[PDB]
């Protein structure tokens, strides 16, 4: 039987198809014309379930491409927070250092990705760290209220980011609540 | 007047700063650092046009704001525009001349 | 020159033309509460270090900087890289272990003495000589300036601990300071 | 491969920047291609940059026809916008990226 | 989503001119906090 | 700024003649004031006044037109107006 | 004859602004190269201890000369202090004297050969230093003995107020000052150290 | 919604005051009526059109500019807040 391209099968969703081609053998360290190994493409195109699928079967979850950026950064772009926690579980590292030095909360604030920011504050990104632009995780924040968390992260540190994981906790249970009550 | 000078002969002794124009309201230049006005002519007349643009895009964005400082970079020279109630300062400098 | 102590802001260290420095108290006006001996020249300059507030550096014209904790009426340390006299010095706010000073022949000093207590790690010389100097609050940068006129400003490469932490900061200055002080007290409490 | 993960790291690193506003791609046309902005306030700032860079260059090119633009920069009282204009045979194209000054980190 | 080098590469443009816009971003802030010298003094005056 | 027009009740020789003397306008000028006025100068001048044109990107406009004799386009995004009437 | 110059009410504004433009276009390259943007005892030093500081290679601590603060009419006076505002890191209030007279110049990174801005006192400067609460206040030590205090906000060379003999004038010159940071609820007063043997606290309040 | 009366700031009126006052009515109840600057147009040149001896034009927006030639005592360009109403007789 040919060899199912993973990558084709993440893109089109095909998350039994990418598990087929894991089974028979396709390396799940493969990287693209561009580096993209394919947790980094299903991360991209947003397949959590190939997402976890790659990450039980053995993908690099510390995986980056040419230019530096890493699954985690990809997931910041995309702005999921169930992909971030994902790889957040599975090992990325918080702070990683992606292209001309950007960090993951660098990178999820120069969105203003809310949710991305605040697990990251929680999982222990440090906003002290600086770009090679000469700009701060609170500098790179768009939305005042997530510049607002990065601020008390840096006078509260570890014990504001407990505070903010009881707080994100209680958001995402608010709503649970409401989708079940819809 | 003495600041004024003072501030007009460092801005001539900086580097790469090709020609300074000071012009009035009316489009006629008040002070020319060219030694040839036709070249001051030109710049009067169409640089300034293009300063009238800019403040109108500016107002239509939001007619509570208005033009500030306008930058004009292109290959070989860069013109910068500092447009008030009264007059226009427009100015020609080489921003590469920091390299040199 | 005088500097406040950050423990309290009523008592201080100021230093003399007669290279003595006075632990003083701005609430007891009659006399300093400590005394500090050793420099026989002008002390210009004296410091509180940011760090640790009870251990203090100071530059005296004798051609020497000295280092100082209270209760010692002796210098902890005395620096001296040359037969100049250094005018000024300024603890480094990046690192505990690091201190800029500026000579009388024109010279920009920056001493690391975790790393050497005898000269500066990083030396300039220019032709004019040197009156006084400053560390930008939040950048590596020292701007010194003198008999020219001209302030210039001097990036610091492999001196900064700006990421690093107070708490390790003290402990690499105590761990300094244990290893470069001679052990002249340790003597007598045996014989007790 | 894929070119929307070039632009959109180049679109997030431009976004990081102090008191970045937001992003635009404009065609020749004056027409947007990739924005950050609403669509109204997208569509307003296509226009009037698209007409405003045109008359720019055609200024330009009067005053040295060997000359032609390569950056634009307008700051106002509360905000500047910078214009990157490409002019190349097959497409024309301005990067519109608008950032509040004064902003503190 | 046009490939790379392909004509009208917005990739290509965006790469060429991506460290003008970032070199303009980051003269804003000493623009800003300059003029901050002189406005934000009113602040502590009055 | 290819000319986008929206309503025509024209001849395409003057047409392309209102799309020229558009853009010569344009070219020229800087406000819809004055790019309207050169436009009804110029359509005078050319094809039998009177005429009367209406130059901007804001603009809401019932008019009569003789036969022939109207157009309303676009150059870029900005709108102009032309009827013949009286 | 009145140049036009004196009808443009904003000129001198506009001509600091593009001294802003040329300034800052001619030093981008510095500060982009700054901030890492890719666009007898010393012959007794130890040659083991420079051998070490060599082996160190680019980790050895190093220095990079950047740029210089230098002004024609600052040529020739020694540069007797310099402070940065309390609530402006990048502002440099120099003082320039060796009585000679002083000057007063307020440096940045907006203009390295003339200051934003410039006034004239009596005598050479000897100490300078900004208030933490109220920046713009600049208490002077000067060479005569004199304490005054300079609000730059007014842009004037006249002093706010003064200390003269009958309010408290040092008799040698005045080397250090300093304000004091004991809460703003209460007023910041100065303290003033003199080679005539006198170090002075000084309260605003009562002048 | 701004329920005060944005007053007539006429800028051009070469027409009698009287049915100037009449043009200000019509524009008023146009908008009142209608939020669309093509049905305000059409529904003020109608009713100019029934009670002034057609034809009229008439042409309302924010941002733009024009050149007509109207006939005598019978143009006019003035706002109501900041929409600007221009109207003029041609044929």
């Amino acid at each position: 039987e040919e060899p199912i391209d993973i990558f084709q099968a993440i893109k089109e969703g095909d998350y039994e198809a990418v598990q087929i081609a894991l089974d028979r053998g396709a390396d799940i360290e493969q990287t693209s014309s561009g580096g993209v190994t394919p947790l980094i493409q299903a991360v991209q195109c947003g397949a959590e379930q190939a997402v976890e699928i790659l990450v039980q079967s053995g993908a690099d979850v510390h995986a980056a491409t040419r230019s530096g950026d890493t699954a985690l950064h990809w997931a910041a772009y995309g702005g999921g927070g169930a992909l971030v926690q994902l790889l957040l579980e599975a090992g990325a590292n918080v702070d990683a250092v992606g292209d001309l030095g950007n960090r993951p909360l660098h990178v999820a604030a120069s969105r203003g990705h809310d949710q991305v920011v605040g697990l990251l504050l929680t999982h222990n990104a440090h906003t002290a760290f600086k770009n090679a632009y000469g700009n701060t995780a609170l500098s790179l924040a768009t939305g005042a209220k997530a510049q607002a968390w990065i601020k008390r992260v840096a006078e509260g540190g570890p014990g504001e980011r407990s505070k903010l994981a009881a707080e994100l906790a209680a958001l995402e249970a608010e709503a649970d609540a409401k989708a079940a009550e819809r | 007047m003495s600041d004024i000078e003072s501030t007009l002969t460092r801005i001539q002794g900086h580097k790469g700063v090709i020609g300074v124009i000071i012009v009035n309201n009316q489009g006629v230049p008040l002070r020319s650092t060219f030694e040839h006005d036709a070249m001051t002519k030109q710049y009067a007349d169409l640089v300034p046009g293009l300063a009238d643009l800019a403040r109108n895009l500016v107002r239509d964005l939001d007619p509570q704001n208005d033009l500030e400082f306008l930058r004009i970079r292109s290959h070989k020279h860069e013109i910068m525009v500092a447009a008030k109630d009264d007059f226009v300062l427009l100015v020609i400098q080489d921003p590469n001349a920091a390299s040199t | 020159a005088f500097d406040f102590s950050g423990r309290d802001e009523r008592i201080y260290v100021a230093a003399t033309e007669d290279g003595w420095l006075h632990k003083c108290s701005t609430s007891y006006s009659e006399q300093y509460l400590e005394s500090y001996r050793g420099h026989m020249g002008p002390v210009y300059q004296v410091q509180f270090s940011p760090y640790k507030k009870d251990m203090f550096i100071s530059s005296s014209g004798d051609w020497t900087i000295r280092m100082w904790q209270e209760g010692r009426d002796t210098p902890l340390l005395t620096f001296q890289a040359s037969t100049n006299e250094i005018n000024d010095v300024q603890w480094c706010p990046t690192n505990s272990t690091v201190f800029g000073s500026v000579t009388a022949t024109g010279r920009l000093e920056i001493w690391d003495f975790a790393l050497s207590t005898v000269k500066p790690v990083m030396h300039q010389k220019t032709p004019a000589k040197l009156s006084c100097m400053l560390f930008a609050p939040n950048y590596p940068v020292v701007v010194c300036g003198g008999e020219d006129g001209t302030v210039k400003a001097y990036r610091l490469y492999n001196v900064s601990h700006e990421y690093d932490t107070l708490e390790e900061q003290l402990g690499r200055l105590d761990a300094v300071i244990k290893a470069n002080v001679m052990k002249k007290e340790t003597g007598q409490a045996g014989q007790a | 491969m894929v070119d929307i993960a070039a632009v959109d790291e180049t679109f997030k690193r431009l976004q990081s920047h102090k008191g970045v506003l937001g992003i635009i791609v404009i065609n020749a046309e004056g027409i947007a291609i990739r924005t950050t902005f609403d669509n109204d306030l997208t569509v307003q700032y296509a226009a009037l940059v698209s007409h405003f860079t045109v008359k720019a260059r055609s200024a330009v090119r009067k005053l040295d026809g060997d000359n032609d633009l390569k950056f634009l920069r307008i700051r106002s009282k509360k905000h500047e916008i910078m214009i990157a204009p490409e002019f190349e045979r097959s497409h024309e194209y301005y990067l519109v990226v608008v950032q509040d000054p004064s902003r503190e980190a | 989503r046009r490939p790379r080098n392909a004509p009208g590469s917005v990739a290509d443009f965006l790469e060429r001119v991506r460290d003008q816009c970032e070199v303009a971003l980051v003269q804003n802030e000493i623009t800003n906090i300059f003029r901050d010298d002189l406005s934000s003094l009113n602040d502590e005056a009055d | 700024s290819k000319a986008v027009i929206k309503n025509a009740d024209m001849s395409e020789e003057m047409q392309a003649d209102a799309v020229d003397c558009a853009t010569q306008a344009l070219e020229k000028y800087n406000i819809e004031k004055d790019i309207a006025a050169y436009i009804k100068k110029e359509f005078d001048r050319k094809h039998n006044p009177t005429w009367h044109c209406i130059v901007g990107r804001n603009f809401g406009s019932y008019v009569t037109h003789e036969t022939k004799h109207f157009i309303y386009f676009y150059l870029g995004q900005v709108a102009i107006l032309l009827f013949k009437s009286g | 004859v009145l140049d036009p110059l004196l009808s443009l009410r904003g000129l001198p504004d506009a001509l600091e602004l593009m001294d802003l433009a040329i300034n800052q276009n001619n030093y981008l390259q510095q500060l982009l190269l700054y901030r890492d943007i890719q666009p007898v005892a010393e012959s007794n030093w130890p040659e083991e201890l420079l051998q070490e500081l060599a082996d160190l290679g680019d980790d050895a601590p190093r220095m990079e000369h950047l740029w210089d603060w230098s002004c024609p009419l600052t040529a020739g006076k020694n540069v007797a202090c310099m402070g940065w505002n309390k609530a402006n890191p990048d502002l440099l209030a120099v003082g320039y004297g060796s009585e000679p007279r002083g000057l007063v110049a307020f440096w940045s990174l907006k203009n390295l050969q003339h200051p934003l801005w410039w006034f004239e006192v009596k005598a050479a400067v000897t100490a300078l230093d900004f208030s933490t609460y109220s920046p713009n206040l600049l208490a002077l030590g000067m060479y005569d003995g004199t304490v005054a205090i300079y609000d730059i906000k007014s842009r004037q060379g006249t002093p706010s107020m003064e200390s003269d003999v009958h309010s408290g004038k040092h008799s040698d010159p005045v080397w250090k000052v300093k304000w004091l940071d004991h809460g703003p609820e209460r007023d910041e007063p100065l303290v003033s150290i003199s080679t005539d043997g006198r170090v002075t606290q000084w309260s605003i309040a009562k002048g």
